[PDB]
């Protein structure tokens, strides 16, 4: 049953600046890839009712969730309160993803590194929120 | 701990006519001003191997360069020797600039909004936006800075080339001729100034040192003579006071012939001691 | 100012450990003082960033390359691109460098020194992402204790005759401690000191006020520069030096007449660079 804005189920995750790239694992790092119609580009979220966050797990590895390094890298690791998302929804299915804990006594969030809005080979990253209006910390989830 | 209590002035890479200014605890983006409202004392601390950037207003005295975390904004504060109050000198080898990393998080570094003319922080990328140049402040204010320079003994008269064609320097009574106006360069790699004359295109302030303590205007693309470089000095308590003496040898400094104030009266070089008629004024053309 | 520099690179966090190159393969290795851990800053104006060529004598082209997207680096063969160009930020006060990718300035490099690898990490004031970046020559010899010979006769070395008599002349090696110079490296004067290791203080230095005699002196009288000098290598040797005083750089250290018997005088001389004039700073077998 719905308890929030974002419906749980499957999801493909891509950046603002690419509708074509897609969020998979590569190696240990996170980065945006085209499309393979695989399961490690699947993610799947889950609503939290205890602390109204999401946990994230690819589908390919359902054991894994989305978590983060002590390095600022977005991770693939078990389960831990590392692994729990604080969603600000902006549009559509437009979202900023913050970590639900304050990193360093500030709001962290996901962030990808852009080249003229070139992300090809970036790892998603870690980084300071301040705002809804930074680019690189915009992300789509396309229910599929 | 080589750029401990150094006095500098804070410019943008991605526009260099705009400083860090400072009034009432506000900081922002100001065309040079040459006062202390775009000056700042850079404080070393050791252990943390990060600076404090301290405001040189006259009224607060006791004002830092502060984040305003968790917002993006920054301020001047009262100085709490605060984390968020240290700051990261990472000195872009090549670039000649600088990228100003907060202490308290490093992932985040000074970032000049040039349209709202202030400072945010912001996480790193490729852009000017990020880089400064950070310079003591008497090469700031002097660099390419037209200027009249007098005599503190008569400040109604001023270091002039004769004329066009006469390219001796005598002292005279001001009378905004270009002859009497002399554009500061700094050069970066012999750490030294030279003085072009207004009246001509490269005409440089030179102690002719084969005709004993004569100084003469004479051509700058004579390229290594370091009789036509000059080292500034300010005098202390003062803010247009200077001593100035010469790059071949430093004990000969800029010198008013026997302190005599006439019209006409020789400019030369002679060992510094420090009197009255080796102390100059370099001031704005009014 | 680091263009076409040929520099040594090494932890912060561990001063032991070098950026280590073989076959294509970084890591933290401890100093070989050779071609496997010197490495050429090249410089791109354009994107005021550097990449980071190995000086290997097989694999001429391989530059310090991030394996983006992953925390992995290596060394690839030179093909210009964005992941082999590098911000070199120098921490001022701090004398160390952090070393950012230019095709993701918020990751610089981080020594993991316990995998003895390198990765990356986003900014922090830990040492791990501090480096120490230093002129080859600098890094070889700074604390290096040597033996000094002559090319004429590398049997030979320059000794201090015995711990009282401090004169300078050459002799066969024996091994002893007299015949053994610790270098160090003044960073103010940007020059060298050879200190005798018979001695604890004492430093090879130029009496000029009697003439071109050099002999050993304590290291406590401070502000003398017949006691630093500048060492400079002979092109194409891998040992051979000439030896210049700061106070007269024109004054090298000179073996007298050349000649190559047991007791012959240690000097400075006009330099002209005759085979007199180089020697082989070496590692005491
Ligand atoms: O060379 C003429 C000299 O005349 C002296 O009276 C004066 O003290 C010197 O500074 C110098 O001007
Ligand atoms: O000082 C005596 C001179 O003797 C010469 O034979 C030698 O080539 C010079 O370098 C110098 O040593």
């Amino acid at each position: 049953v719905e308890r929030t804005f974002l419906p749980n189920g499957n999801y493909n995750i891509k950046s603002i600046f690419s509708g074509s790239l897609y969020l998979n694992p590569v190696s240990k790092s996170l980065t945006f890839s085209n499309e393979s119609s695989a399961n490690n580009q699947k993610w799947n979220v889950e609503y939290m009712a205890e602390n109204r966050c999401f946990k994230i797990s690819n589908v390919a590895e359902p054991n894994k969730y989305l978590s983060y390094d002590n390095f600022g890298f977005i991770s693939l690791d078990s389960l831990s309160n590392r692994c729990y998302w604080f969603p600000i929804k902006i549009a559509v299915n437009t979202y900023i993803m913050l970590s639900l804990n304050k990193v360093n006594e500030l709001d962290y969030a996901w962030d990808i590194y852009d080249t003229n809005e070139n992300i090809l080979s970036q790892p998603l990253l870690l980084l300071p929120n301040f705002d809804i209006y930074n680019s690189n910390q915009m992300f789509k989830l396309e229910k599929i | 701990n080589s750029l401990n209590d150094k006095i500098v002035t804070i410019s943008c890479k991605a526009d260099t006519n705009l400083f860090f200014y400072q009034v009432a605890g506000n900081v922002s983006l100001f065309q040079q001003t040459r006062n202390y409202l775009e000056r700042w004392r850079l404080i070393y601390d050791s252990n943390k191997a990060a600076y404090k950037i301290k405001s040189m207003d006259i009224h607060n005295t006791n004002l830092v360069l502060t984040w305003n975390a968790p917002t993006h904004n920054i301020s001047t504060q009262q100085d709490s020797n605060a984390d968020n109050q240290y700051w990261l000198l990472l000195k872009d080898i090549g670039n000649n600039s600088f990228i100003i990393a907060s202490y308290k998080n490093p992932n985040l570094v000074l970032y000049a909004d040039t349209v709202a003319r202030n400072l945010k922080l912001s996480t790193l990328n490729n852009s000017n936006y990020i880089k400064f140049i950070i310079e003591d402040y008497i090469i700031s204010d002097l660099n390419n800075f037209t200027c009249k320079i007098s005599p503190i003994l008569d400040l109604n008269k001023v270091v002039q080339q004769v004329d066009v064609t006469n390219l001796n320097v005598n002292l005279y009574t001001w009378d905004y001729g270009r002859n009497q106006k002399w554009t500061i360069r700094y050069n970066e790699e012999k750490a030294a100034y030279q003085f072009f004359n207004t009246i001509l295109s490269n005409g440089v302030l030179t102690w002719i040192f084969s005709n004993g303590n004569t100084v003469r205007v004479s051509s700058s693309n004579d390229q290594n003579n370091d009789a036509q470089y000059w080292l500034i000095n300010p005098v202390s308590d003062t803010d247009e006071t200077y001593t100035i003496t010469n790059l071949r040898d430093t004990t000969k400094a800029l010198d008013l012939y026997g302190g005599q104030t006439a019209n006409g009266t020789a400019i030369q070089v002679f060992n510094y001691h420090g009197d009255d008629n080796q102390k100059w004024n370099i001031r704005n053309p009014p």
